[PDB]
């Protein structure tokens, strides 16, 4: 009759074919990432090409279905999701140029070398030749030159690349009814279709600003605090009032801050919790590490992991003979194929990433019910947070005690809490300023509201006004620093690692509210209950069938990024940071010059 | 007055696609379903008639035995009244049906790596089918009202699709072989004994 029945029929056919096409393509991709050879490398080509071709051909057809007569919401969202040609809105030549330039980015990140200026022979690369230099080697000039040379090389080798890439992606997003590729990314939160649940595509910036000035006090506190000890280390370069120098930071870029753990640890006498030697002297292997994570998810009431998972996964580096990728990832191929890819050295951290990846899975396993276009997390943000509240609820002393993985006499004193909360803060409140600054810079660089001739100037200006980090030397616009970050010149929506942060703590409190919990948020577990699992499941098994605001409201009762609960989680550290800051200058100025003599 | 090919129905190695489900009428059996009942290896023994006991004790007139192949999560669809993706386009039992539905996951046998494409199932059709009536047809399905004259194109689709099995699947997407025993008693002197 009307376009409704024709749409429904087309969706039936598209599902029943796309499932198998995707399965075969992704299983080829899997077999590559487990058994890298030339054979499986080639075999990745044909199936991926087949999938991309099916998508092109079957999307071009679903445009005669003009969305004016779609009354039912499910089909409306489905067609709205399928009617995107990705980058196809370009002519074939521009699309070729775009994939070419993207691959230049990917490879020029995979390569890239710098040779020490006094050691013209020890010439290393970003990955594990430069990471360990700028993680623990405390000598100032060493890391200074390391960071400097990396930025300089990748700048001279990437500035024109990103320079033209911005214009190309901008024209692409322009051809698909979007102001800029920044609007393209933002359109990932554009969820709508109910009473008030309509979340616009521009409201995102408003919620970001609203949610970031509320967290600013904690981060200024912790920044001044860390600056105290980092000035105690080098009382010759750190400024008593200005922001701390860039290169002398935790990781390569400053995005994470857990690498600067010892130089500014709290009182260095308390035993930081870890159970490496504990199960190491009990003789646990990878499979026993995962047995416990599965037991944790089956306790809370989430579904029991499946038998195909245990025989097809890659729990541990096999005997030898094969060249693996060695990076933990959760593959869900489809059709009920759930697999985990990771090299498992018995360790505390490889005991929490277990929980994280199995959370990724336990999510992908719940929404294996929707019609295959509603098979992504409620948005691009819920996913890396569902597999994260399970991690943070596994680092409590109470959990480790329950399984008896540490001495069953631990006292859980104040100092333990403070050291642990600072440990977690140096990543969770350290990633937020840089993430937000970088994403607010990309958003301002797509919209052309800043000159192409002026990209690094305002870049470092925002860096030092919203993150609190000054550049070691004043680079000119012959460089393009932030492209150096992996997530920049590899086309990933990076605001994802912002939102989930807020999200997870929100989620945390939600379960802790229903899990009948009393104490401080940070000292909480979720196991040995059912409602604390089912109240998550009710949103877990929806995909993006429903506009993410409703899915969110099913568990939190709120409707937006609502960061009260984060500051509640870091409340003890908030107080103790205040107390350690009774005689410091919370805040910074911008006058430190690299060299004004 | 002898045992009859129940085994030859079950232990065959060529089970036919769901839509083209073959049927092997059996007659004049000294039939012992209990050497079936005590298998304890089937994935689905849901009976809709009399207990295995009274089956073994009573002699019926004539029996019919269906056999086909479907994914895992569709062994519940073969049942007296159940809608679904196939369920009424490939094999739709009636309302008072009085036979049993045997089903077993033989993943290893029926599903070879790379894809055992030789199994077909009929997707969207014009109308809901009836008891026991197979549909072998392959006439193109006309979505709207535009004529396409027997070539799949814009809003013109092929009914028979195929779910390519594999061994690396879920417990619900694997080839669950199924066999349906439909009995009936009429005015004729009952033949299949036990
Ligand atoms: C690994 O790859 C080789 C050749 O690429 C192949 O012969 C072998 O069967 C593969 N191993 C597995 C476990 O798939
Ligand atoms: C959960 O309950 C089991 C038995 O009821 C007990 O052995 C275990 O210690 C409990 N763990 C937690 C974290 O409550
Ligand atoms: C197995 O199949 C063969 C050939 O179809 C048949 O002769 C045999 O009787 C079957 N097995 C049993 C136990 O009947």
């Amino acid at each position: 009759s009307l376009t409704e029945e024709n749409a429904k029929t087309f969706l039936n056919n598209f599902n029943q074919e796309a499932e198998d096409l995707s399965y075969q393509s992704s299983l080829a991709s899997w077999n590559y990432n487990t058994n890298i050879t030339e054979e499986n490398a080639q075999k990745m080509s044909e199936a991926a090409a087949k999938w991309s071709a099916f998508y092109e051909e079957q999307s071009k057809t679903a445009q005669s279905f003009s969305l004016q007569e779609i009354q039912t919401p499910i089909i409306k969202r489905q067609l709205q999701a399928l009617q995107q040609s990705g980058s196809s809105a370009l002519s074939a030549d521009k699309n070729k140029q775009l994939n070419t330039i993207l691959n230049t980015m990917s490879t020029i990140y995979s390569t890239g070398k710098v040779c020490n200026p006094k050691n013209p022979q020890e010439c290393l690369l970003l990955e594990p030749g430069l990471d360990e230099i700028m993680a623990t080697s405390t000598d100032y000039n060493s890391r200074l030159w390391a960071w400097e040379g990396w930025r300089a090389e990748v700048g001279k080798q990437l500035r024109p690349l990103y320079e033209e890439y911005v214009v190309l992606k901008n024209e692409m997003a322009r051809a698909n009814n979007y102001n800029d590729y920044g609007d393209y990314w933002r359109g990932d939160y554009e969820a709508e279709g109910a009473d008030g649940y309509n979340y616009n595509r521009g409201q995102l910036i408003e919620d970001v600003e609203h949610t970031f000035a509320e967290i600013k006090p904690l981060y200024e506190h912790l920044h001044a605090y860390v600056r105290r000890k980092l000035m105690d280390t080098y009382p010759s370069y750190i400024s008593p009032t200005g922001c701390l120098p860039a290169h002398l930071l935790g990781d390569m870029w400053g995005r994470f801050w857990t690498n600067l753990y010892p130089l500014t640890v709290p009182f260095a006498q308390k035993p930081n919790i870890d159970v490496t030697d504990a199960m190491m002297n009990q003789g646990w292997d990878a499979e026993r590490i995962f047995k416990e994570a599965e037991k944790f998810f089956v306790s809370v009431g989430l579904p029991h992991m499946t038998q195909g998972f245990w025989a097809n996964s890659m729990l541990t580096d096999e005997a030898d003979g094969r060249k693996v990728v060695c990076h933990p990832t959760a593959w869900d191929l489809g059709h009920g194929d759930f697999r985990i890819k990771m090299c498992t050295k018995v360790t505390m951290d490889n005991f929490l990433t277990a929980h994280h990846e199995m959370g990724h899975i336990q999510y992908d396993m719940a929404y294996a019910r929707q019609p295959f276009l509603l098979r992504n997390g409620a948005n691009e943000g819920f996913h890396e947070a569902v597999g994260e509240i399970m991690s943070l609820s596994a680092a409590t002393p109470k959990h480790l005690k329950s399984i008896g993985l540490l001495p069953s006499d631990f006292q859980e004193d104040s100092e333990t809490e403070i050291n642990f909360l600072l440990k977690q803060a140096l990543t969770i409140v350290g990633t937020l300023p840089f993430t937000y600054m970088l994403e607010k810079w990309r958003w301002m660089v797509f919209r052309g509201e800043i000159p192409k001739e002026q990209w690094m100037k305002k870049w470092w200006e925002m860096k030092r006004e919203i993150v609190g980090v000054v550049e070691p030397l004043p680079h000119d616009e012959t460089y393009c620093d932030p492209a150096s970050l992996f997530h920049v010149s590899n086309d990933y929506s990076f605001i994802r690692y912002y939102t989930r942060t807020i999200y997870q703590f929100q989620f945390q409190e939600a379960l802790c509210q229903a899990a009948k919990y009393n104490g401080s948020l940070h000292k909480c577990d979720i196991s040995n209950s059912t409602e604390a699992g089912q109240k998550l499941l009710k949103m877990l098994s929806l995909g993006n069938s429903e506009p993410w605001t409703k899915a969110l409201e099913n568990v939190v009762g709120a409707r937006n990024m609502d960061v009260k609960p984060l500051l509640n989680y870091f409340q003890p550290l908030f107080d103790w940071l205040k107390e350690q800051n009774r005689n410091s200058f919370v805040g910074w100025n911008t006058e430190w010059s690299p060299y004004a003599d | 007055t002898n045992l009859c090919p129940f085994g030859e129905v079950f232990n065959a190695t060529r089970f036919a696609s769901v839509y083209a489900w073959n049927r092997k009428r059996i007659s004049n059996c000294v039939a012992d379903y209990s050497v079936l009942y005590n298998s304890a290896s089937f994935s689905t023994f849901k009976c809709y008639g009399v207990s295995p006991t009274k089956l073994n004790d009573l002699c019926f007139t004539n029996v019919y035995a269906d056999s086909f192949v479907i994914r895992g999560d569709e062994v519940r669809q073969i049942a007296p009244g159940q809608t679904g993706n196939i369920a009424d386009y490939n094999y739709k039992l009636p309302d008072d049906f009085t036979g049993c539905v045997i089903a077993w996951n033989s993943n290893n046998l029926d599903s070879k790596v790379g894809g055992n494409y030789n199994y077909l199932y009929r997707l969207f059709r014009k109308s809901n089918l009836k008891p026991f009536e197979r549909d072998i047809s392959t006439e193109i399905y006309q979505a709207g009202s535009t004529p396409c004259n027997g070539v799949e194109g814009f809003n013109c689709y092929f009914p028979l699709h195929s779910y390519g099995f594999q061994p690396t699947y879920g417990v619900g997407y694997q080839p669950y072989r199924v066999v349906v025993l439909s009995f009936e008693l009429l005015h004729a002197p009952a033949t299949v004994c036990g």
